This record gives structure tokens, sequence and C-alpha cells, in this order.
RNA sequence: GUCUACGGCCAUACCACCCUGAACGCGCCCGAUCUCGUCUGAUCUCGGAAGCUAAGCAGGGUCGGGCCUGGUUAGUACUUGGAUGGGAGACCGCCUGGGAAUACCGGGUGCUGUAGGCUU
RNA sequence: UGGGGCGGUACACCUGUCAAACGGUAACGCAGGUGUCCUAAGGCGAGCUCAGGGAGGACAGAAACCUCCCGUGGAGCAGAAGGGCAAAAGCUCGCUUGAUCUUGAUUUUCAGUACGAAUACAGACCGUGAAAGCGGGGCCUCACGAUCCUUCUGACCUUUU
RNA sequence: GUAAGAAGCCCGGCUCGCUGGCGUGAGCCGGGCGUGGAAUGGAGUGCCUAGUGGGCCACUUUUGGUAAGCAGAACUGGCGCUGCGGGAUGAACCGAACGCCGGGUUAAGGCGCCCGAUGCCGACGCUCAUCAGACCCCAGAAAAGGUGUUGGUUGAUA
RNA sequence: UGAAGGUGAAGGCCGGCGCGCUCGCCGGCCGAGGUGGGAUCCCGAGGCCUCUCCAGUCCGCCGAGGGCGCACCACCGGCCC
């Protein structure tokens, strides 16, 4: 039966990779998080306050306070068929943003764009993403030389 | 007389039976939770927003006229 | 417009194979009726029609 | 693999493209097998063994039966084989006589789950020649290596026995 | 072409040993009245400007050690799903899909933002 | 409780692993620990470098003390282990007592209840620092206990019919 | 685990003991702009509430133990509550899930007689046992050996 | 509502007397506040069939678009101890 310390099997996670130990590089603490931001999470263990707990590891959540030091964040949580939203407190440290959105974001400025710019034309082009489609009948050449010839290969008892 | 001790087998079943539904989402949160030195504000500006409105009134009827200026310059 | 015209068409009801099956447990490269059998297909409606 | 009555099926191959690499090499190769949708498979089978590639990093060009150039002359095929039993992996020469090449190759597989008991799955085949008259190792082929050859048919069965079943002639079984 | 102050990314920037350094700089350097602290003006603080590239720093060199990145290793090892497949068992092969790391062989050896000097 | 008794505590708690690369996951399964200790070993500021290895110096020797060079942590940070730390979180000095008073929110175990432990804010009074700032106990992970009853503190506080 | 648009984007103006070189931020107001990857189907929300709270097996991964039809776990599926065709018989193995009837076709298994169907002029080989062999779970056997017989590899000699 | 003594549920807009100071005094009007979503209801360009032109009154329905918005839900705000 285990136990239920708070870091019960973290002896890797709150740890920091190869030849990355030190002080922090501060350009950490020089960003802007304001309200309504989508932020993914990492503990980092080399400054133990306000480190989340091993459940959130890994999440992606969304801002919804700032302090002066911190910022709290909602996460879901799956526990036992029912699904949570939880309110945790978090410093800065074990943050970063997100490139999830950004995708989305160039395809709207560019769609909103490629919309009114080309309106007056008359055509409504495309504008709506589509999967891998087939593969486009064509030629091959054989620029003079026949192909190569394969065959299998004899055993051998190398080793 | 001995026993089991512990066992997860058949509850996935039980918990897809009925369904995992995500929470329901809606727009205007609570704000349950925040700092103190900013809610406060909050109050203070809505509690003084009254203030303002004729002068609102004026800029947007007369915007609104300027508003009319777009169909009026294309018609 | 191919979505809408097969959401209106019901999923077609066939009748077993005229004929037999080899091993419908293995793929079609081992003597079974399984996986991509690209042209051959056709063989086989004839039988269940 | 099963197997039915067995053909040759020439198919030719390539890898795809990339801004790398403009045209890539061809390749290759000569594969017997029932139908083409199972050569098409036996050639990603061999392929990716000796180069790297994939059915997702190549297409196929071209897939083809070949037929024979003179089916009506009787011919000496030797072939060349690699199996494993259920010790180690081995290799081998046989050698036989038929009009087909198809029908050689076929004539092997039966031969092979009956001496060794192979399954099809267990085998790869290497390389097929039209041998001459000489040059065959074997003496079960050399018996027939004969101008004036002649033999009877000896002792010979009564096949079409349930036509009657119940009769009163006892057989005869000397013609 | 290059330096000074402040920096971001933190070895393509580190380690050892050799060559060169115009001008502006940066430093070495000369003293201890007052400021300040030392067992000891060595360090730290202050007041200075005779001389110097020796050093530090800057660039450069090594069939250089390491670092960054390719190739080979290898469609190998391993692996999702499958079978009234084999086998006494241990374990092996196949279908459908994904796919590594050493040894070994090549290349590279700091990018830059703001403010201000020299290069008449 | 691999029948019960004798043995042990797997009866409340902590580290690593088993555990199948989110989390979670059993057995009298492995290896170990706890019911404490601290007026500083708490808190601010400044300055410095650890283990060891080499070469030298009157008695001096394997080892006392002095000096130089190499030294990415191979030392220490109360205790079990694990993580983390180099002009620190370590060693030494100066000043002090945020180990104080007061509401509410969140996390952990979990029913999503309580104890305990912890986190980020707000109001006061303060300490140290040239100042930015840091501090409302011990670098983080464990060190503890309801109603009923008794005792103490507090308000020129309500009731004693 | 997130994201894949109207709870979005843009324009202009107001209030603030909050912060302050000037400024930021948040909130309120008034206008302009609709398809935003695939394939599927009707969603949401609230009360009362029973029986249960002894478990068991199989592939795969897996801990103790010499092993176990032994003890303890992760994944999915089954039994329990469930009949039917096949496995001679059978809790769970393979196919397939049930209203009462007619016709046709199949799956898994099979086609000497018991017993439905090869009473094919079936194809190529192997093998003789003074204990022959005979279809997953499955109900029986190893090392070592054999001028028994059929295949093959290597090296020599004519 | 509080252990009790005991207290005890609405605002604004405008104008007069003090300095809109997140503040006290004389007169009228409305009035259970608002944001978002919201079954139904209301107005309605142009009409769907009119053996032909134009005039064209009763009647459906469309349907652009636009409003009054029930219960109920989420949020903001206000009042009592
Ligand atoms: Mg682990
Ligand atoms: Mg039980
Ligand atoms: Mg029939
Ligand atoms: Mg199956
Ligand atoms: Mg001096
Ligand atoms: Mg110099
Ligand atoms: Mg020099
Ligand atoms: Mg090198
Ligand atoms: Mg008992
Ligand atoms: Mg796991
Ligand atoms: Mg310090
Ligand atoms: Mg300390
Ligand atoms: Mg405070
Ligand atoms: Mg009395
Ligand atoms: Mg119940
Ligand atoms: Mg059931
Ligand atoms: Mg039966
Ligand atoms: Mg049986
Ligand atoms: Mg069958
Ligand atoms: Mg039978």
């Amino acid at each position: 039966t285990n136990t239920k310390g708070k870091r019960r099997g973290t002896r890797y996670m709150f740890s920091r990779p190869f030849r990355k130990h030190g002080v922090v590089p501060l350009a950490t603490y020089m960003r802007i998080y304001k309200k309504g931001d989508i932020v993914d999470i990492k503990g980092m263990g080399t400054v133990q306050k306000g480190m989340p707990h091993k459940c959130y590891h890994g999440k992606t959540g969304r801002v919804y306070n700032v302090t002066q030091h911190a910022v709290g964040i909602v996460v879901n949580k799956q526990v036992k068929g029912k699904i949570l939203a939880k309110r945790i407190n978090v410093r800065i440290e074990h943050i970063k943003h997100s490139k999830s959105r950004d995708s989305f974001l160039k395809r709207v400025k560019e769609n909103d764009q490629k919309k009114k710019e080309a309106k007056e034309k008359g055509t409504w082009v495309q504008l709506k993403r589509q999967p891998a489609p087939p593969r486009e009948a064509h030629f091959v050449r054989t620029n003079g030389k026949e192909p190569e010839l394969l065959e299998p290969i004899p055993y051998e008892f190398m080793a | 007389a001995k026993s089991k001790n512990h066992t997860t087998h058949n509850q996935s079943r039980k918990w897809h039976r009925n369904g995992i539904k995500k929470p329901r989402s809606q727009r205007y949160e609570s704000l349950k939770g925040v700092d103190p030195k900013f809610l406060r504000n909050m109050r203070f500006a809505k509690k003084h927003n009254k203030k303002g409105l004729k002068k609102m009134q004026a800029n947007n009827a007369k915007a609104m006229a300027a508003r009319a200026e777009a169909i009026k310059a294309l018609v | 417009r191919f979505k809408e015209a097969n959401n209106f068409l019901w999923p077609f009801k066939l009748s077993s194979p005229r004929g037999g099956m080899k091993k419908k447990t293995t793929h079609f490269v081992e003597g079974e009726d399984a996986g991509n059998r690209e042209d051959q297909i056709n063989r086989l409606i004839r039988r269940m029609n | 693999k099963a197997s039915g009555t067995l053909r040759e099926y020439k198919v030719v191959g390539r890898c795809l493209p990339t801004p790398k690499c403009r045209t890539p090499p061809l390749y290759r190769m000569r594969i017997f097998a029932p139908n083409h949708v199972v050569a098409k498979s036996r050639f990603w089978y061999f392929v990716s063994q000796l180069k790297k590639m994939k059915k997702s990093s190549g297409e196929i060009v071209y897939c083809g039966q070949v037929f024979e150039k003179s089916p009506l002359r009787v011919k000496n095929f030797g072939i060349w084989l690699r199996y494993d039993s259920r010790s180690g992996t081995h290799n081998m020469y046989r050698e036989y006589r038929d009009l087909t090449t198809a029908g050689a190759v076929t004539q092997c597989y039966r031969d092979m789950g009956a001496r060794h008991r192979a399954r099809a799955h267990s085998i790869q085949i290497m390389k097929v020649e039209e041998i001459a008259a000489s040059k065959c190792r074997r003496p079960a082929v050399k018996q027939f290596h004969d101008s004036k050859i002649k033999f009877p048919l000896p002792h010979r069965v009564l096949r079409r026995q349930h036509k009657p079943r119940f009769t009163t002639k006892r057989p005869n079984t000397f013609f």
C-alpha cells in the first residue's frame, strides 16, 4: 500500500535536465500574462514556492486572476468518470505560453484579408482546410536506363 | 477468512454508461477568488458610469450621423 | 454533394455470400476475406446481392 | 501466404520524391504468386529487407503478368532457395522438369511441405534458371536424358470402382 | 573594420599551448592628507598620470581534447492490433502499421538589441 | 491473520522501487524511518570559499601550524532517503525577534466531508538594508488529535428572573 | 492534455480612491463585418428511488513461490443473468446472441458406417511400427542415439 | 436575525440651502434595477395563384429585416440582522 505524500514519484519530473542546473534565465520573469490567455504548466523544482501538484504537470489551462508574482489558472481534471474544474494558484517560473492557438490566429487574419481583398473579383475561393487527398495521375520517365534488378541473399551465420 | 483487497475492473463500463460529461461552460463567469484591491475599483467605476451619459449620448448621436456618413458618401 | 446523397441512403442490407467464404478470421493475403481486396470486391457483390 | 496454382508477375517500383531528391532510382523484381493484390505485398516485403523503404514512402509503377515464351518445349529448371526449419535457417538448390516456370515453382512448394514440412511463409525464392541437359546435378532428372527411351505401364489399378458396385467379374490388372 | 557601458540567447561562446595588436578606449601602474577598512593601503576606499603592451582583453593557429550537427549502425533491435500458425515447452516465424541508440566517417567553432567613441 | 494460538503490526504517518514512460493501482511484497530537535540551526545585509590532490618550510614524524597551484561541487545544509543550491540555500560577522494581531479564498487525502500540512492575496504593527526589496518559523517532501467537562486571557461586554 | 471562430475580429467614445514620466489595465456604451477540417446522431435539466456492497475466467504485461485446477494486481472482453451450431461429453474454448411460421443461403466445423453430405475414374510426395498415427484450450512425456529411409551443405578422389 | 439584551427588508431623475468630499438640509416625476439567452406575440418592404391591361379594397402565407419580451438559467448590483 502506497502513501500520500505530495511529491511521491517525482525523482525525475521535479529534476533539472542535463547541464541546465543553476540560476534561472530571466526572460521567464519578464513575460506578460494577461487575462484569458491559454497556458501550459511544467513544474521547475529549482524553486519550491508555489509549485503545483503532480496531477497538473503537463496540463493546459486558462488564466482568471493575476497577482504580484503568481497567476490563477482554471484546469480540468478527470476523477472517476466525472470531470471537474479547478482553480490553482501558481507562480510564474512554472509556466509558459502555448503556441496551440497561434496557427488559428494566422489563419483568421489571413482569412479576413483574403476575403476582403479579392472580393471585388466575385469568386468565393477556398477558405477552409481539407485533408490530404489522393495522388494525381502522372507519368514516369525511363530516361534510357532499364531499372535495377533486386533479389534476396543467402543466409549466413555471421555470429 | 481472507478476501480481495482492491480492484478497478469493471469501472470504466460504469463510468461511460451514463457518459463522461465535461462541465457546462458559460459566459460571464464568477468573480470568486480574485484580488480584493482590484475588485474594489470595479465597483467604484460602475458606481459612477452613469456620469458621462449625456456627453456619451451626444458623441454617439453625432457619430450616428457620422455613421450615416458612410452610406451618405456611398450613396 | 456526396455527403448528402449518401446520408440520404440507408445502409444496404445484404444477404450472405452464395458459394461460401474461405476464412473470415484472416487477411486477404493468407487466404481470408478481411482487409483490402481491391478489384475483387465486385466479384463478391455479385454473390451477396 | 497460402497457395493455389501460381503465376509470375513483373513488379517495378519507386520511392517518393522530395525537395532534396527529384527522380529517385527505380527497382525491378520478378515474383511468383496467385494474383496481383498479394504480389504487390510481397514486393514491399523484400525491398524493405534490402533497401530502406516502405509502402507509405513509395509507389508501384507497374505490375503485370509475364507470359511463357515457349510453353510447348520441355525444359529443365534449377531453383535456389532459403527456408528456415524449427532449429535454424538453411539454403539449398533443387532441380525440376516442366514446360512453364510457374509450374515448376508451384511443384516445389508442394515438395517442401512433404519432405521437410515447411509452410509457405517460411520460404524465400531467389533465382530460377533454365538449365541445359548437362549441368544437372540430380539423377532423378537425368534418367530422362535418353533419345531412345521407353517403359511399360505396369500394375494398373481399377479406378471407377463404384460404377458397378456389386459385380460378378473379378477384375483384370494386366494391360 | 573595431572598442566601451548595459544586456538576451547561455560551450558553434569551454580547456591547454603558440603569433599579432595602428588610433580611440580598457587596464597595468604612482602615492595614503582627508573618506573608509585592514595583524599588513595585499584586497576595499580616496587622490593621481612618469612609464608599458610583458600580462588581462581582442583577433588568429593546432591532420588539438570537448561541444553543435549530418551519415552509417539499420528498415536492425523493439513495438500496436490479428490468426483452429509452428513447437513437448522455452520461444520462433508471418499479416497489418510505427521505428531507436553506441562504435566508425564527415563538416562548424558565437549570434545579435539600445546608447556612444576611433577608423579625418 | 494462506484454519486459530504463540510471534509480528502490514491498526495514524514519510522516501525510493514493484507500477506496465500522464495520474491511480494490491499481498505477513523489498529496503529504511517517526512520536523528536532549535534564542538560533528563525529573519535581513555584507564579505568569503568546500572535499581532496601536489610542492615547499627549525624540532615536525602518516597526521599539529605557515604559503602557493589544481579543484563543477567529487563537501556541507539536525535526523531516513530522494530532489535542489557556488560572489548560494553552504562558512564567518553586524542588527534583531514576520515563530506577532485579523477576516475570507484555494490545494493535498477525499464523499468531493473534517483534522493536519501547505500556497497566493488584502488590512495593521514592525525588523533589517544605501535602496530595490525580503520576512507573517526551520530549502521542499512526515513530525500529530472531535463533542462533553475543567483552567487561563479579553470587553468600564450581555443575563442572574 | 489543449485548439480548430458570433462567448470571434474591428472602429469610436465614456468611468476609476487602482498603477503612474506622459501612461497602463479593467469595466460600460454605440456601430460594422456569418458557412470556418473529416465522418455520426435530437439534446438538456430536476426530484423520488430499489437490489447490491462474498466474486470468477482467457489472451497480453506482471509480483512471491520449485510448481500449482496456488496466493495478489494492470487492459479489454466474457461467465454470473444466456439459451443455440461445433468441440463425442462439458460454466468460461471457436461461431453467433432468441417474438411464432414458410422458402433460400451461410459461419465455425466438417463429407468410410454409427450420422446429414465426395458413390470427385482429384493432384504431388512421405511413411511399416512383435506399444503404429490421428486436429488450438485439452487432457500425456525429454536429453542422448540409429550403414532404418528420403532430402540437402561442405570438402576430397576418379 | 442574534448566545442574549434587542433591532427589523427600494429606490432613483430634476430644481432650491453647504464645497458631487464614494458627504447633511427645501419642492415635483417615475419606480421592485440591469446584462445575455429566450416558447409565443407585434410591424412589415416586395409579393407566391389570379383567361389580358391599369385602378385595386377584403383575406392567408411568405419573407427580408426589426421591436415588446413570460417562466427559467448564468452574472452584475442593491436592501435587512
Ligand atoms: Mg518510475
Ligand atoms: Mg470483499
Ligand atoms: Mg446450393
Ligand atoms: Mg478470435
Ligand atoms: Mg599601490
Ligand atoms: Mg596585452
Ligand atoms: Mg604580447
Ligand atoms: Mg576536433
Ligand atoms: Mg480473528
Ligand atoms: Mg503506466
Ligand atoms: Mg550572500
Ligand atoms: Mg536557512
Ligand atoms: Mg503584510
Ligand atoms: Mg432570583
Ligand atoms: Mg444506494
Ligand atoms: Mg450482460
Ligand atoms: Mg453442443
Ligand atoms: Mg475431446
Ligand atoms: Mg469451413
Ligand atoms: Mg463427426
